[PDB]
């Protein structure tokens, strides 16, 4: 977490978001192997 | 664009390196209440 406040996602710190459906401030990686991202 | 763009022009609109020196300004003249994301809990 830590952009917003806490998640329960395991995965974090992907290298790129593009622009995605849903979201959040910094939009998550696709779940589909989710991904905190940024 | 770089802090010499100007070269004659004192353009303050330099980004200061994103927030450019003039956005710094206005948002620093105005009064926002909004708490800082984050830490509100």
């Amino acid at each position: 977490g830590c952009v917003l406040g806490l998640v329960n996602s395991s995965l974090f710190v992907e290298d790129c978001k593009l622009p995605l459906g849903q979201s959040l401030c910094a939009l998550p990686d696709t779940p589909s192997t989710m991904r905190l991202a940024s | 664009i770089i802090p010499g763009f100007g070269g004659d022009f004192n353009l303050t609109l330099l980004e200061p390196v994103a927030r450019s020196a003039i956005e710094d300004l206005l948002f620093d003249k105005v009064t926002i209440a909004d708490p800082g994301y984050m830490q509100g809990y």
